[PDB]
């Protein structure tokens, strides 16, 4: 596992699936100026990014684990 | 067998514990004359802590390290491994005993209940009320589960008082 | 206390705590021949945690002379 | 009016026309047990399913037994049939069990839901067309119509005798099994034994020099 | 209503006649509240779906000589390679952990969004089957029915499997060679006394 | 404050269960707890002490310092 | 009323007189509702035809020097390959089994979608035969007593090997050589004792 695409991967992942997928529920759960179509603004790259992070990094761990 | 236990039967411990049981009955049956009332005394307890030892063996209960005796309440151990003399028959044994004390008791004050004065019924007995009850009562669980069904056994909320809240 | 002062500790209640002994028994402990979870060496619990902490943990629950899960009896 | 006791007070609830309708009706239930109609109304169902149960397994262990004291038969005595029967048999015992309680437990439901709603049981399109006839008749535990293949159950002038012989013989195999479990605990012998045991010295063979039944005298 | 799960009984009042499958089976009344109910109806029709393609796979694999449901993850715990009909997959646990992920995260958000959609159709019913109302009603029975018997199927491959460490088809075999000697009663963990 | 993250009152005002076996469930809570210095106090209380005993349990028998279990008085 | 089963009894009203077959036997009152009755009257001819073709090929092939219907199938529960009039034929139970049920499933799927039709005609009637109905009813009422004496048949050839273990040509053999010597009563099995 390459750490840089490991993590690069699993960030754009959840950036995707919270951007395209998660959103509206986000949205309509949730009942900073985006120029987004969306509105996806800095704090959901925030919080989406860091899911991925933590994700990435827990694959590598376990990887170097080695099982 | 269960818990790193062993047979009775089988304990070094409950054997010595016999033995020094005996004996301690035995330095004290010598300062009495064969005959004596003291020495036939001695001799009765002495058969006796000689079948108690044996009737407890035979009735396989386990015994720890002590030597002594030791129960197995768990009741899916004490039916797969014959122990069930020990907690679980004992229990329905008791069950039926104590429920029937509070079923004729409750049927007492219920037709006491419906007297002039059912508080002098509460401090001088009905004997014959009571002793017909009394006699009822080994039905009493198939009463009861026939009260619970019928909704008599209990009382309604409405009917039944509260402080404010 | 009665049977103690009457001379006969054989016909004391003397329930063993066996709901207690069968956690013991899970968590690792095999003085009371429970068999399963970590006191099971065929048992998967026993061997996904192999190459982790159960090697240490075991040893020290199956020594008996820390305060790691005292043996417990009536 | 008979009684189980002449002279005692018949309890009320067993003189209520609704209950002396019930076959063997001595006015006995000295504990109260039936004093709510809806219990009655189950303790008789209770009562017919113990009556015929008993009157097959007693059947099933007298009869066999007599006959093999007279050699037409070489039956093992009843405490000791499941073993020799198991012995050679195409299945365990556990697995005929559970074969048992799978078809048993359907035909009790079914019993079971005809009790608590009498004729649900010919619910039409229930039964591939055989619902028609689980239907049972006026009186509950008395189903009839397939139960009944030789239609005795039709001549009003005979009903109650039929169900009265039913009752009384019914009660008497009950008392029968507790007798033949009682005996084998007291002697160690079979039913058809102990008859013989006793009618060879009446006076010096019974339940009063078997060492356990009365352990005071 | 499809008909009585307990002949002669009174079927619950909050079942609709109309409801798919109605045989009057909710003795636990989990069903009584009107919003429960409509959650209820879509879970249980996804989980017969699913099942279905489950049990359906998971006889595929062994009738097809590829080992049994249970063996069929081994491989990464086994440090193999993926195989599918004999072919060898390319990808690993994680390629294909993230994968599903990605693909499931997608499609469940896209279903969830739509709401109780149970019958979605269009896209999804290609061959035009459920176009009409008549047809309708028998194929939605057939459909929640088949699922009912897979869930039920599925279960008892995961229970017999626990107790005997056999798969569906060996254990079918078992029983057709010894049908007295071999079933659930002659495990030795069904019926611990038996 | 930046858009993300949970509003407590709107998690306790979900939380009734369906069937009405709670009544209005936690309805009600959130301003309950938030204006009840006593309240609050009484959960810090209970948590505190039964993490309290659990030190002691947990100490005990699995003694986090060098030399402790030696020290038989400490 | 082709007769009267039970010299003396009054036939049950339920009966049509037209039913084929009547004799006024329902003692035990199943056909005493219409619709019961009607399923039973499609699946007593359904029972009496599938007979009529068992016994046929019973007793044919122990005629045919082919062995008995009950050692038929012990080909495939050995090693042995499947026979037809001595020609051999390539197929394994599970080929055999598979083809059945589908062939089954479809026919009879067709048969019982179509909702009860006993008689159905052209393709199942050629040769004409029950186009006329005076011809019909009688052509009906030996249907329905070939039928049921082949129904009786085939119970007895079950029971006779159930006792005897012989083929029933084997059996009617034996009985010709010693009738008071061969019987039921002289089987050990039927009467009990003796
Ligand atoms: C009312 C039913 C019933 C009764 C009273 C008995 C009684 C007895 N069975 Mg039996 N059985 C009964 C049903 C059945 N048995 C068997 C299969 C066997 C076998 C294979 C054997 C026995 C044996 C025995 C005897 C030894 C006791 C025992 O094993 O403890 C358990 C007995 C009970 C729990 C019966 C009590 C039932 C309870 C009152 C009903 C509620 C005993 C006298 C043994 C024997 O013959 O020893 C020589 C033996 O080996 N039974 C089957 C399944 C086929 C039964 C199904 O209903
Ligand atoms: C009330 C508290 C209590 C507690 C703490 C236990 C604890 C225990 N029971 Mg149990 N039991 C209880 C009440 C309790 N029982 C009651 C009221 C009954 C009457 C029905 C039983 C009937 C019972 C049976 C029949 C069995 C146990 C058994 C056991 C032991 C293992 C069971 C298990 O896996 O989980 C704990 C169990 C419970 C929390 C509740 C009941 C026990 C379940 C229903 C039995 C399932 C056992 C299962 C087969 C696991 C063992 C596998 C194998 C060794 C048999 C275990 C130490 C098993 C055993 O060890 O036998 C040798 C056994 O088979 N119990
Ligand atoms: C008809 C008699 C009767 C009955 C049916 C009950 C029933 C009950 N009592 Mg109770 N009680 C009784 C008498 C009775 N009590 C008396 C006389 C006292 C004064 C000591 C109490 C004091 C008492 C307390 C303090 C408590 C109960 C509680 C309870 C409930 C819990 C179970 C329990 O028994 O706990 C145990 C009850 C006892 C140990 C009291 C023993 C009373 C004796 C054994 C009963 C004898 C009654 C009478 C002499 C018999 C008359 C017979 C008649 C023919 C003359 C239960 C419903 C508990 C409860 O509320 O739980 C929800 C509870 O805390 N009772
Ligand atoms: C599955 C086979 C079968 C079926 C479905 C029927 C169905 C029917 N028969 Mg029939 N019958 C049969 C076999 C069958 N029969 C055989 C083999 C014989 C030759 C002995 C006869 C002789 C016969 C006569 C003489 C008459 C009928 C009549 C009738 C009709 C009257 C309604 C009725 O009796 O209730 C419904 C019938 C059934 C539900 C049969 C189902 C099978 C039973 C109920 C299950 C258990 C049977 C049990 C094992 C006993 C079997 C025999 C035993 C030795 C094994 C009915 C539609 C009467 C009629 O009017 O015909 C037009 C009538 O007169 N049958
Ligand atoms: C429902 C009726 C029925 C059924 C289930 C069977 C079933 C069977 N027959 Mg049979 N048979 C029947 C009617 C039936 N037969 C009749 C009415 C006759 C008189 C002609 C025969 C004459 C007959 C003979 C002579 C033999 C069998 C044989 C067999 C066995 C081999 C099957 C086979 O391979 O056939 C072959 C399948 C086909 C030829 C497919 C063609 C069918 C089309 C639709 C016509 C088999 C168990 C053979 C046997 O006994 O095995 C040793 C055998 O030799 N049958
Ligand atoms: C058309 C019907 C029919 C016919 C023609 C036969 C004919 C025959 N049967 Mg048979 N049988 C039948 C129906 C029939 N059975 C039925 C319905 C049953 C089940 C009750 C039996 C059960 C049976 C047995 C157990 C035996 C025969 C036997 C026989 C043969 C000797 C005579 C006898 O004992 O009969 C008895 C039939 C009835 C009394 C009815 C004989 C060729 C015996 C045999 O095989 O001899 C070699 C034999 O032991 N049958
Ligand atoms: C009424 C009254 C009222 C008031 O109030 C009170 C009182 C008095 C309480 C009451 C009384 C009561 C009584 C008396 C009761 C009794 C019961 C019984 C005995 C039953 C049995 C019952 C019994 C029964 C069922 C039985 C059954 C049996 C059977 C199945 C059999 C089986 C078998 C056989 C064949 C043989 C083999 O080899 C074995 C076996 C397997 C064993
Ligand atoms: C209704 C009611 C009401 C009343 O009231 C009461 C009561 C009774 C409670 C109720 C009932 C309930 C029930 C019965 C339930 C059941 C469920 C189930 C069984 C499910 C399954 C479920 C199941 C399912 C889904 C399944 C799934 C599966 C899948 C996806 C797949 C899988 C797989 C395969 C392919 C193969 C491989 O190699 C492996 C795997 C990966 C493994
Ligand atoms: C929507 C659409 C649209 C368009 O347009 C058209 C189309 C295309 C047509 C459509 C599609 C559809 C589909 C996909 C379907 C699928 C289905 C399935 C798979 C089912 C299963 C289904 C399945 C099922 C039921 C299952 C069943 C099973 C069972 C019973 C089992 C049995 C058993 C057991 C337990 C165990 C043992 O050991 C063995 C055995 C014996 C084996
Ligand atoms: C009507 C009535 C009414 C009133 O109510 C009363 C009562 C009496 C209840 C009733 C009655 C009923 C009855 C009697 C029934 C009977 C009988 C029978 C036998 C049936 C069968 C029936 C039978 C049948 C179908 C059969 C069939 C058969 C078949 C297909 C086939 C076979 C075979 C062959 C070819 C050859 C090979 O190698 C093998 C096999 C494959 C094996
Ligand atoms: C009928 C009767 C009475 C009783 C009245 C009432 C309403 C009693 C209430 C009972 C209630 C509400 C019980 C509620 C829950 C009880 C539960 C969950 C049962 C727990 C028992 C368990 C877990 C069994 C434990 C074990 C068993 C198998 C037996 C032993 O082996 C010991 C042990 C612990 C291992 C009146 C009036 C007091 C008067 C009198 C007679
Ligand atoms: C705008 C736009 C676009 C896009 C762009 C981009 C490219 C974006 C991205 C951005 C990004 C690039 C994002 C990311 C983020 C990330 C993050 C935010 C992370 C964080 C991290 C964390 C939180 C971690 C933590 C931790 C540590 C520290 C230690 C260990 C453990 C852990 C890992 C947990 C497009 C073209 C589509 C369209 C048009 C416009």
């Amino acid at each position: 596992l390459d750490p840089q695409i490991v993590i690069s991967g699993s960030t754009a992942a959840f950036l995707a699936i919270g951007r395209f997928v998660f959103l509206g529920y986000q949205r309509r759960e949730a009942n900073f100026a985006t120029n987004d179509p969306a509105g996806f603004n800095i704090i959901d790259v925030a919080g989406w990014g860091a899911l991925g992070h933590a994700v990435g990094f827990a694959v590598l761990a376990i990887n170097s684990l080695q099982g | 067998d269960i818990a790193g236990l062993t047979p009775c039967s089988e304990s070094k411990a409950y054997a010595k514990l016999e033995k020094k049981e005996l004996k301690t009955l035995e330095k004290r049956l010598k300062q009495y004359e064969a005959d004596s009332a003291p020495a036939v005394a001695l001799k009765a307890t002495m058969e006796r802590t000689k079948a108690r030892f044996a009737n407890y063996a035979k009735a396989g209960l386990l015994c720890g390290n002590d030597g002594l005796p030791h129960l197995i309440a768990d009741p899916g151990l004490a039916l797969k491994y014959g122990h069930a003399g020990e907690v679980f028959i004992p229990t329905f044994g008791f069950l039926y005993v104590a429920g029937y004390i509070g079923y004729v008791g409750r049927q007492y004050l219920i037709a006491v209940k419906g007297e002039a004065k059912p508080t002098d019924k509460e401090i001088i007995i009905d004997v014959p009320l009571a002793t017909k009850l009394a006699w009822q009562g080994a039905g009493w669980p198939l009463a009861a589960v026939q009260e619970l069904q019928r909704g008599t056994l209990l009382e309604k909320e409405e009917n039944i008082t509260v402080s404010p809240r | 206390d009665v049977m103690q002062a009457f001379g006969t500790p054989e016909k004391q209640i003397l329930i063993e705590p066996v709901f207690a002994q069968w956690i013991q028994a899970a968590h690792g402990k095999a003085l009371y021949g429970f068999d399963f979870l970590l006191s099971s060496k065929t048992s998967a619990a026993f061997a996904n945690g192999q190459s982790l902490w159960l090697p240490g943990w075991l040893d020290a629950i199956n020594n008996n002379q820390n305060s790691l899960f005292l043996t417990i009896g009536p | 009016r008979q009684s189980w006791l002449p002279g005692s007070q018949i309890p009320a609830h067993l003189d209520t026309p609704a209950a002396q309708a019930l076959a063997g009706n001595f006015g006995f239930d000295p504990l109260g047990l039936g004093k709510d109609p809806v219990a009655l109304r189950w303790y008789q169902q209770a009562e017919l399913i113990h009556c015929r149960t008993a009157m097959a397994g007693v059947a099933g262990i007298l009869i066999p037994g007599l006959l093999t004291k007279a050699g037409a038969l070489n039956v093992p005595e009843w405490y000791d049939a499941g073993k020799v029967a198991i012995e050679n048999s195409f299945a365990p015992w556990g697995s005929l069990l559970a074969v048992q309680l799978f078809l048993c437990g359907f035909v009790e439901a079914k019993r079971w839901q005809d009790i608590r709603k009498p004729g649900s049981q010919g619910e039409p399109g229930s039964f591939l067309g055989f619902e028609a006839s689980l239907k049972g008749t006026s009186e509950l535990g008395y189903p009839g119509g397939p139960f009944d293949p030789l239609g005795l159950s039709k001549e009003a002038d005979k009903w109650a005798d039929w169900k009265l012989k039913e009752v009384k013989n019914g009660r008497l195999a009950m008392l029968a099994f507790l007798g033949f479990v009682a005996q084998k605990y007291a002697t160690g012998a079979g039913p058809v034994d102990n008859l013989a045991a006793h009618l060879k010295d009446p006076w010096h063979v019974n339940y009063a020099t078997n060492g356990v039944s009365l352990p005071f005298l | 209503k499809a008909g009585n799960w307990l002949p002669g009984s009174d079927a619950p009042a909050w079942l609709p006649d109309d409801l798919p499958g109605n045989y009057g089976f909710d003795p636990l009344s989990l069903g009584k509240e009107p919003a429960s109910l409509k959650r209820f109806t879509e879970s249980e029709v996804i989980h017969g779906r699913w099942a279905m393609l489950g049990v359906a796979g998971s006889l595929a694999v062994e009738l097809l000589g590829y080992g049994n449901w249970y063996d069929a993850p081994l491989w990464a715990v086994n440090g193999g390679k993926a195989t599918w009909f004999g072919i060898e997959v390319p990808f690993d646990l994680n390629a294909l952990l993230a994968f599903e992920f990605v693909a499931m995260a997608a499609a469940e958000g896209q279903r969830g969004d739509a709401g109780g959609v149970v019958y979605p159709g269009g896209a999804f019913d290609p061959l035009g089957f459920a176009k009409d109302s008549s047809k309708s009603g028998e194929l939605k029975l057939k459909e929640i029915k088949n699922g009912r018997l897979a869930m039920v199927a599925f279960l008892g491959f995961v229970a017999q499997h626990a107790a005997t460490g056999k798969g569906p088809i060996a254990a079918l075999g078992e029983h057709l060679a010894n049908p007295w000697g071999a079933n659930f009663a002659t495990n030795g963990i069904s019926v611990p006394f038996f | 404050n930046f858009g993300i993250g949970h509003r407590m009152q709107a998690i306790l005002e979900a939380h009734t269960p369906p069937s009405g076996s709670l009544g209005a469930g936690h309805k009600g809570l959130f301003d309950t707890v938030n204006n009840s210095l006593h309240f609050q106090l009484g959960l810090a209380l209970a948590s505190v002490g039964t993490i309290t005993s659990l030190v002691a349990q947990h100490m005990y028998s699995l003694p986090p310092y060098a030399f402790q279990a030696i020290d038989f008085t400490t």
